[PDB]
RNA sequence: CCUCCGCAUAAGCCUGCGUCAGAUCACUGACAAUUAACAGCCCAAUAUCUACAAUCAACCAACAAGUCAUUAUUACCCUCACUGUCAACCCAACAGGCAUGCUCAUAAGGAAAGGUUAAAAAAAGUAAAAGGAAACAUCACCUCUAGCAUCACCAGUAUUAGAGGC
RNA sequence: GCUACCUAAGAACAGAUUUAUAGGUAGAGGCGACAAACCUA
RNA sequence: GCUAAACCUAGCCCCAAACCCACUCCACCUUACUACCAAACCUUAGCCAAACCAUUUACAUAAAGUAUAGGCGAUA
């Protein structure tokens, strides 16, 4: 049996338990003409062209937002790859997902044939950012590799029910996004367009006043152990041997309505209770506030460009390694 | 027992489309027929029973192209599935009908006979007397009922005033009208009666289980 | 406020509950119409009180602190809907005076018997009524025998019933 | 032998009530279990 | 083989789980993408008013005394809501007394009834 | 015979009763009550409506009262509009001229080797192992997903080349690419109203391609019709037209000039797809359409020869197989049969590979199979074309 | 809203308020261990779940967030005196998980 | 020491070795459970396209002749409802079966010896010198009937349809 | 609803194969590689 | 001695008279116990009894079990 964790999740308070699940670090902050371009891809996915079908809410992202993320995403590339060389060995897929597996868990079932017996509680996430850009070269690591840090992770409160989840069977696909034979392992950024289930505006509807930033926060946590537990699985590591160079991630998380980014410098590639005894290691995921970029909508233009919205895109689309 | 029947579709389209065997099975549900039905999954495709039929704002004679008779399990004989103008219409392939050749349906009955081609289709009037024919109809209009199987031929053994009179696949002499329109020559698909299957396989993928002269007829 | 959801916490432990007596219906019939509306949401408030220290109740399984006030909660909150029920019928008294508030018929159905079908708000018309038109609501001579033996049914209850009650009377009369 | 192998799709088919009510034997089948007073006038 | 429980939930297959329903009303409709799409319009709307200040407390002291149970009569409570504005109006058409011809402009209509409960 | 049997037609209405027939006494029906049934007559009801109108049932209003039918239906041609007579159809009603061979005047940039990517036959092979084995979670994929996927990675691939110039850095890419055009051909009237892939646009039109002396002598190129079958089959016989002419793009949009376009088809079956002939022929009608799109864009509805020739390029891929063209039109008097025609420029059988190999045998390789790179280095060359 | 037929709604009618309801609703406390967020109720067998929300925003005004329902049937195996299925009270319960921490 | 099972969904049953107490190789009453993204539950009219199989699909190689595609025009704005989720489970004798996805003995699961003694007759296995048995269907073929259409034959036309023989 | 035969529409590996599900043929019957076999001890 | 026995009285029995049954709110002909879109009448048959079998044969009191009819054989 298996675990779910959606990418795009639902529950209330649900980065800590997600967390538990994760067992990473949780920490605020970070480790020209792109602007007109990103305007030009608003207005052209807003307003300069045609709708053939009437605009539908029932799409809102889905017809709009998805490919406005799309045309940013690659006329970034193509606007930094003189920038960045590396750019020029990378893949940018889209609209693919990853599979990995966690292994976290241990209590006896609680009531029937299988009673009392230990049984390896897994859990298997696989999901997709919007549009993947890969590397083929490995990120160097953002804090030390097992640099410690003052403050202990939350820890689960009762069983894997209570909070919103469910368990299936689903085969156990640890992917990277794609096999072990191709040649791009580890991967340059990612970018994550929410679902509209869990619009900001469904969430002024709904109660939750803060907790667009945990479900930001929780989708780019899963995301980044994701990419990580691939880049240790094309590694050749396991959890029957350690992983020791530091997993370095880097993502980012939109909703049209705003913008995040989000980094990983995942350590335990085992997590598991058999190793968790010695176990002094730890994983670290980072993450500042998601913030607004495209703030209204006149007849023509946008206006309003959040220059740090498309800076932090640079910043976080130039780095490489040494 | 509320099974409705396969023919569903009333308008002509160049398609086939997915029908329901009956098996030997009545619409009171029981065996009528035995030991028919239950072959290979096959489709079934609009065919064409007038061989000149007039389209859409177009009279008189009609040339066509064909594509390829490919074995369909709707007939016996090759298929030609041929366009013309914007109409498409699968007709039997003749003796002598291969993909390329331009095919001409006639109507009009010329004052002598008419030497049409191998595949040709004409009135009865346009025909000489002692022609080899197939796809025969039985009135103008309704349709090429008769002489239509694999390899079959048809010969007019007389014509008359405003009257045909040809011997049928079975040498049972038929009189229509001069009114009526029938291809010349002999349907595809010859020698389908010198096969052997060798074993019962392709029998029961026949659609099959176990098992449980005459006067000059007149339509004038 | 969760915290009206249970009781109130001074009264805990104190083995009675002292409540009153439900409101008189007559007496209740002498308050405003909002007033009407106040005293029920305060019912909804009590009875949900009263509710969740029963199941409680059963929970630490343990006697019950005012086991008269959920029925009582109950019978004055039913009290109050018969007199909002009251007001209601005086209203389509007046103002049309039909019978049954729900409009509806007397009919017969595919069993055979008499009863009052009962007719449903839907949009669609009964000249076109895809559900409705599937109703068979007729009854050839196939249903005769049927009914004169149920009609022969009610008869033998009743005849067994006067019987036991006059031999009953015989009996009691021969005790005197 | 395993002969009784049912299925609540096909149990509600062959022995619910529109069926048995579809023919007015049925009817009359289901007004004799009436006059019959049983509880499972149907299945 | 069993017939004598209810039709609850728990039957059968699948999609005969999936029609039937414990007794709710409906909320909204099932369109594209097998998506339901629930308008505010036909949902439940229970806005109850505010309680401060209101002296009817839940139950009634018992130290008050014991009347007659007066059922609502028509007649009774038509003569005393009629009375008054039929003295003055024969002192001086009952549109005037407000008699409905129909109510199909009211928001609470009687004949069919639209309130709830 | 007349097709269609009438017993799964609509049940035959049984006699209606003379009670209703009676000459001064209506009958005494159904109304009153509410049982379609036996012991009484049967109600007759007249024609009611729907007063309410809501989304869930309101049909449309008849199409003799819509608001546009013109009686001159329009010839259509749309995303699975496949043309009779292939790419003679399509010469046929187009008007345009073909010539076997690309057009030297952009092939001329893949002569030196300066313009080619390092390990270009590498990056290809990796780009075939991303589309080939490596798409999805399956263990092979089909070419459903993975051939658009594959047009995607060689327009990425087109995309980060431009380290080494800037020029095609000053053209886009956008996809729901729809547009629409009206052509009036020698007595018809024909719609094309196409949505594809890969809409390439930039700011600056490519110059033309052939010298105008070549336009001159495009009077003595004459369209081989075909008999009997005549060139106005296999389209979509819209009987309520519309006349415009869509751009595919609204207002206020930088960098709407036309470049080229790249279609596929994604279906599982072959049956399911268009023919490689019939796809090359739909390339070359959805270049058309594209390309008498952008002239009314920018001069609308004059029937007559532009000033400068409006020329776009496209190209079809079949998972491996590759068919390129580039067209040239400059006049725009179609209803004329003669004089100055468009012109086409085609390379078709481009392929990436023979075949793919996802598993190995007892020994041949695994991967891609028949590779030639050549096809490849035509691709990256139309990708920079024209700027 | 339970026990009578709620009003026929078109498209575009008007917004059926309520005046007493009925659907009373009991919470219990949770039998196993459960996340402090959230408090479950036995409903009756009637209301939605957003109508959960609003009784409940109507009697206490709580944050409702999430909403939840399980149908927890009533046992068959428990017999009376003449030895027939008798049935338990089949019930569904419900569970809000109330917001602003 | 066993495990050709086991784990899941499917169907099908209906809370059925969960908890606190009774005493019935040593079941009864009360209390608590299963909080969905998976699966159902659907899809605003009228017309109009829909020959180019699949087998790794590129070849060869065919027959049993192919298991899946919209488009045109009009009308249309509001969002997360309801219901399945457990378990040692189901049909039968007082021997057996159960569709489908993964692990081919394994991470999961299971206990054939109540205790003794060491009889024959039986059952199962091991070992033994020396010898080594002291009719129906059917392809193929033949015959006969039937010159033709809207519910089977058949959406067929005597190289066809049906019936007999070997 | 087992089984016999058929239809609809799926599945497994090499056919006169088996099978998950719905549906159809009612005794004066159907079905039947005809066993004078079956169709609920 | 135990198992056991035994106990009246539940209510049924026939008649007399008399004409009865069908709306707490709700839902209830689709898979009955779920709030919602475009069709009916067509003669009962048969044994039994004829010592087997066939035409024939049933499904207030009084005339009178006489007049009518029977493989003129059984009876009605
Ligand atoms: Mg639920
Ligand atoms: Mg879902
Ligand atoms: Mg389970
Ligand atoms: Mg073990
Ligand atoms: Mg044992
Ligand atoms: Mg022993
Ligand atoms: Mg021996
Ligand atoms: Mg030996
Ligand atoms: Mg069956
Ligand atoms: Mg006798």
């Amino acid at each position: 049996m298996k675990y779910m964790v959606y990418p795009q999740t639902f529950a209330l308070n649900a980065d800590r338990w997600y967390q538990y699940f994760t067992k990473t670090v949780f920490l605020s902050g970070l480790p020209a003409a792109l602007r007109a371009v990103a305007c030009d891809c608003l207005l052209q996915e807003h307003f300069y062209l045609r709708r053939r079908r009437r605009v539908h809410r029932y799409e809102e992202s889905e017809v709009i937002s998805l490919p406005f993320l799309d045309q940013l995403v690659s006329t970034l590339v193509g606007l930094l790859s003189p920038h960045n060389p590396a750019l020029a060995a990378a893949a940018l897929d889209y609209r693919c997902p990853v599979h990995f597996y966690w292994v976290r868990g241990e209590e006896i079932i609680p009531r029937g044939h299988r009673r009392g017996r230990i049984d390896d509680l897994r859990y298997q996430i696989d999901d997709k950012p919007n549009n993947q850009i890969r590397i083929s070269k490995q990120l160097a690591e953002f804090v030390p590799l097992d640099y410690s840090v003052p403050i202990e992770i939350p820890t689960i409160k009762c069983k894997p029910d209570k909070l919103p989840l469910f368990k299936r069977q689903y085969e156990n696909h640890i992917f990277v996004g794609s096999k072990t034979a191709d040649p791009c392992c580890y991967g340059h950024t990612q970018f994550h367009l929410l679902p509209d289930k869990l619009r900001r505006e469904r969430l002024l509807r709904q109660n939750c006043a803060d907790q667009i930033e945990v479900v930001f926060r929780a989708n780019a946590i899963a995301s980044l152990f994701a990419w990580t537990g691939a880049q240790a699985m094309y590694q050749g590591f396991w959890s029957e041997a350690d992983v020791t160079r530091p997993f370095v991630s880097q993502a980012v998380i939109t909703d049209g309505k705003y913008f995040s980014f989000f980094c990983y410098q995942l350590n335990t590639l085992a997590l598991t209770t058999q190793a968790d005894q010695n176990n002094p290691r730890k994983n670290i995921c980072w993450g500042t506030q998601s913030k607004p970029l495209y703030e209204t909508i006149e007849d023509n233009d946008v206006k309003g460009f959040n220059d740090d919205v498309l800076l932090q895109i640079v910043h976080f689309l130039l780095n490489r390694p040494k | 027992a509320n099974f409705v029947s396969w023919k569903s579709r009333t308008k002509y389209t160049i398609t086939p489309v997915k029908m329901r065997k009956s098996g030997g099975r009545d619409h009171t549900g029981r065996i009528r027929v035995h030991g028919i039905g239950g072959g290979h999954k096959q489709r079934y495709r609009m065919i064409d029973f007038l061989r000149f039929r007039p389209e859409e704002t177009k009279s008189g004679p009609f040339e066509e192209k064909v594509i390829q008779v490919r074995y369909d399990p709707c007939r016996s004989a090759d298929i030609a599935l041929v366009a013309g103008g914007s109409r498409k219409r699968w007709i039997i392939a003749t003796e002598n009908m291969q993909a390329g050749d331009t095919i001409l349906n006639s109507n009009h009955i010329g004052r002598m006979a008419v030497a049409a081609r191998e595949g040709d289709a004409h009135p009865l009037g346009a025909l000489p007397v002692g022609t080899l024919i197939n796809n025969v109809e039985s009135e103008p209009g309704r349709g090429a009922q008769y002489i239509r199987a694999a390899g079959t031929c048809g010969v007019l053994l007389r014509k008359v005033n405003g009257t045909a009179i040809i011997q049928l696949p079975s040498k049972r002499q038929m009189q229509v009208l001069e009114t009526c329109v029938a291809t010349v020559g002999r349907v595809s698909n010859v020698d389908h009666n010198k096969r052997v299957i060798g074993k019962a396989g392709r029998n029961r993928w026949l659609g099959k289980r176990p098992n449980s002269l005459p006067p000059m007829k007149s339509y004038v | 406020g969760l915290e009206e959801f249970f009781d109130d916490p001074k009264n805990w432990g104190q083995e009675k509950v002292k409540s009153g007596a439900a409101w008189t219906c007559q007496q209740l019939r002498n308050k405003s119409n909002e007033d009407l509306h106040k005293l029920w949401y305060v019912l909804l408030k009590e009875r949900n009180m009263l509710l969740t220290l029963e199941q409680e109740a059963k929970r630490q399984r343990l006697p019950m602190p005012s086991p008269e006030r959920l029925d009582k909660v109950v019978d004055s909150m039913d009290a109050l809907d018969k007199v909002v029920q009251e007001r209601e019928d005086a209203l389509r008294l007046l103002q049309t005076g039909q019978e049954r508030a729900r409009p509806g018929a007397w009919r017969r159905d595919i069993f055979g018997r008499i009863i009052w079908h009962k007719f449903k708000q839907w949009v669609i018309p009964w000249h076109l009524n895809k559900r409705y038109n599937r109703k068979r609501f007729f009854a050839l001579p196939y249903v005769d025998h049927f009914l004169r033996l149920e009609r022969e049914k009610r008869a033998r209850i009743k005849a067994r019933k006067e019987n036991l009650e006059r031999k009953k009377a015989k009996i009691l009369l021969k005790k005197f | 032998g395993n002969e009784y192998q049912p299925s609540n799709i096909k149990r509600k088919n062959k022995h619910g009530w529109v069926r048995r009510l579809s023919t007015p034997a049925g009817v009359q089948v289901i007004l004799r279990r009436m006059l019959k007073g049983r509880k499972s006038l149907s299945h | 083989a069993d017939r004598m429980s209810k039709w609850t939930s728990k039957r059968g297959p699948r999609s005969f789980r999936g029609r039937k329903g414990r007794g709710a009303k409906g909320i909204g409709f099932l369109t594209s993408g097998w998506r339901f799409v629930q308008i505010k319009e036909m949902v439940p709307e229970f806005v109850v008013p505010d309680l401060t200040g209101f002296k009817l407390k839940p139950y009634v002291s018992y130290l008050a005394p014991e009347s007659e149970e007066t059922p609502l009569t028509a007649a009774q409570l038509f003569s005393e809501a009629v009375a008054p504005a039929i003295e003055k109006d024969f002192k001086d058409n009952l549109e005037k007394y407000g008699f409905e011809p129909t109510q199909e402009g009211k928001l609470f209509q009687l004949y069919p009834r639209n309130f709830l409960r | 015979y007349e097709w269609g049997v009438r017993s799964t037609r609509k049940s035959e209405p049984p006699p209606l009763d003379r009670v209703y027939e009676i000459p001064g006494l209506e009958p005494i029906t159904f109304a009153g009550k509410m049982h379609f049934v036996p012991w009484l007559a049967r109600p007759i009801f007249p024609p009611w409506d729907r007063g309410y109108k809501d989304p869930r049932f309101y049909r449309s209003p008849p199409l003799h009262e819509h608001p546009l039918y013109k009686d001159q239906a329009c010839y259509i041609f749309h995303h699975r509009c496949r043309l009779l007579e292939g790419v003679k159809q399509a010469l046929w009603l187009t008007k345009t001229k073909l010539i076997e061979g690309l057009p030297e005047k952009v092939l001329s940039l893949v002569d030196d080797p300066r313009n080619h990517i390092e390990n270009q036959d590498e990056c290809v092979l990796n780009v075939i192992s991303h589309a080939r084995l490596w798409q999805t979670t399956e263990e092979i994929p089909k070419r459903e997903t993975y051939c658009p996927v594959i047009v995607d990675n060689l327009i990425q691939l087109c995309k980060s080349q431009i380290l080494k110039h800037p020029s095609l850095a000053r053209r886009i890419c956008v996809q729901n690419s729809t547009f629409s055009a009206t052509w009036n051909r020698e007595s018809l009237l024909l719609q094309v109203r196409g949505s594809g892939g890969a809409r390439l646009s930039t700011k600056d039109p490519l110059p033309t391609i052939a010298s105008r002396e070549e336009i001159e002598a495009t009077k003595n190129h004459v369209l081989e019709t075909f008999y009997p079958i005549s060139p106005i089959i296999d389209l979509h016989e819209c009987n309520i037209y519309d006349v415009k002419n869509d751009t595919g793009f609204q207002e206020g949009y930088p960098y709407p000039y036309p470049h080229t376009l790249y279609l596929l088809d994604k279906a599982n079956l072959r049956p399911h797809r268009l023919q490689p002939d019939q796809l090359r022929a739909k390339m070359i009608l959805f270049a058309f359409g594209s390309a008498l799109a952008q002239a009314r864009l920018l001069y609308g509805n004059d029937a007559k020869v532009l000033e400068q020739p409006v020329v776009v390029q496209s190209v079809g891929t079949d998972g491996r197989v590759f068919h390129f063209l580039v067209f040239q039109l400059n006049t725009t008097d179609l209803d004329c049969n003669e004089g100055v025609k468009n012109l086409a420029w085609v390379d078709s059988d481009q392929l990436l590979y023979q075949h793919f190999w996802c598993l190995p045998v007892i020994v041949e390789p695994v991967g891609p199979v028949g590779f030639k790179p050549e096809t490849f280095r035509k691709f990256l060359a139309l990708y920079l074309h024209g700027a | 809203a339970r026990n009578v037929v709620y009003p026929l709604y078109r498209l575009g009618g008007p917004q059926l308020r309520v005046f007493r309801t009925n659907f009373f609703i009991q919470l219990v406390r949770p039998g196993v261990a459960q996340p402090e967020d959230t408090v479950q109720f036995r409903i009756p067998m009637e209301m939605t779940r957003v109508d959960l929300r609003n009784y409940l925003e109507g009697i206490y005004n709580v944050p409702v967030a999430a909403v939840r329902t399980r149908v927890q049937h009533g046992s068959n195996k428990r017999r009376d005196h003449r030895n027939v299925r008798i049935k338990k009270p089949d019930y569904k319960v419900a569970y809000v998980q109330l917001a602003h921490g």
